[PDB]
């Protein structure tokens, strides 16, 4: 829920609901969550997406190694500008680890607790959850929710050593990255077919099912919703002033990264909060957000 | 060599050949191999089209 600072109307002659974009614009500001195949590099995958949709630009998020499968968000065209925000939320993986010597289930559970929290790797990374999914002798299958940048291969080795033996990662599959989950993932074959269905059968249904608006990958950020009259200015480099805000998230703290959205829910840009939610609510003047990157094309909304 | 499995129904990950919470034979989570060649693409799309103007 957002706090309303000022009730304002939006002009439906400009922009639109992110999920109701014309097909070309959905692609322009879209993201395809690919279920990465075992074998190709993450770069080969973004390249394929680029070729499949006949795009000029595409980029993936958290790099997955060649043998790793799973959630691999691939930003399309303008959406590539949003990739830097994807590392913020935690990631999750299912991993198959092979111990050098068998260990009891009780000792594994104990060590998982020991690793739950802050750990060190070459950096301090946080391990939010570590769950034992299944075990068969030296083969241990576990789920891990962790901070971006955490090397799972190294985590398996350290867990092996903590058990009094050694271990190596056998298989890894990412189930969550950024705001995307496995349920959002699509096979490249289905993305290819979706495109063909649009280009041939003139049907956008499949493309709309597989391409998500970039706003979907920015849901973890607190928001500052601005009036229509402030949008184009922001797209041209202006910061967000108190008087241009219609609604905002509760608990925004100074220095916090926030998403600037239109009244229709379109991502305009991201920046650092210069004031907290209350100051913004009490102020009648001042600069609310120091804009750091613009996502929306100039001229989408009216210049004032 | 052990390989992780996943239940096609519950979507749970396990090492068992049969899900312990549902019943169906578990499957390998890996996505089908892909190539721009899209060898059987025509047939695959043929099926989707037919299946769609039906159920
Ligand atoms: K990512
Ligand atoms: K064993
Ligand atoms: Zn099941």
């Amino acid at each position: 829920e957002l706090i309303v600072k000022e009730e304002v109307e939006t002009n439906w002659d400009y922009g639109c609901n992110p999920y109701e974009r014309k097909i070309e614009d959905l692609i322009k500001y879209g993201v395809v969550v690919v279920d990465k195949p075992r074998g190709p590099t993450s770069h080969e995958v973004s390249t394929w997406v680029k070729k499949i949709l006949n795009l000029d630009k595409a980029g993936h998020g958290g790099t997955l190694d060649p043998k790793v499968t799973g959630v691999l968000p691939v930003a399309l065209e303008r959406a590539t500008k949003t990739i830097p925000m994807w590392h913020i939320p935690p990631k999750e993986y299912v991993c198959l680890m092979h111990l050098h010597r068998d260990a009891s289930e009780e000792d594994i559970l104990r060590v998982f607790k020991e690793f739950t929290g802050r750990i060190y790797q070459r950096r301090i990374r946080k391990i939010h959850e570590l769950e034992l999914l299944d075990k068969d002798g030296k083969d241990v299958l576990f789920r891990v929710k962790c901070q971006s940048g955490t090397y799972i291969r190294k985590l398996c080795e350290d867990i092996g050593e903590a058990l009094g033996t050694s271990a190596h990662m056998q298989e890894l599959r990412r189930t969550k990255s950024g705001c995307f989950e496995e349920k959002d993932a699509v096979y490249l074959q289905d993305l290819l077919d979706a495109y063909v269905f649009w280009k041939e059968d003139g049907d956008e249904e499949e493309l709309r099912r597989v391409i998500k608006p970039m706003e979907y990958g920015l849901r973890h950020l607190k928001k500052v919703v601005v009036k229509d009259s402030a949008v184009d200015a922001i797209c041209h480099g202006a910061d967000v002033y108190v008087r241009g805000i219609a609604k905002l998230s509760k608990g925004i703290g100074k220095g916090e990264t926030v998403l600037v959205e239109t009244l229709k829910g379109e991502a305009v840009a991201v920046g650092k909060a210069l004031m907290n939610t209350k100051e913004i609510l009490n102020a009648d003047k001042g600069v609310a957000v120091d804009v750091e990157r613009v996502y929306m094309d100039r001229g989408t909304y009216p210049r004032m | 060599e052990m390989r992780m499995k996943k239940c096609p129904k519950c979507g749970l990950y396990t090492l068992k050949e049969i899900c312990p919470k549902c019943g169906e034979k578990t499957v390998i989570p890996k996505p089908p191999k892909f190539s721009l060649e899209d060898r059987w693409g025509k047939y695959r799309r043929m099926l989707k089209r037919a299946l769609k103007n039906k159920n």
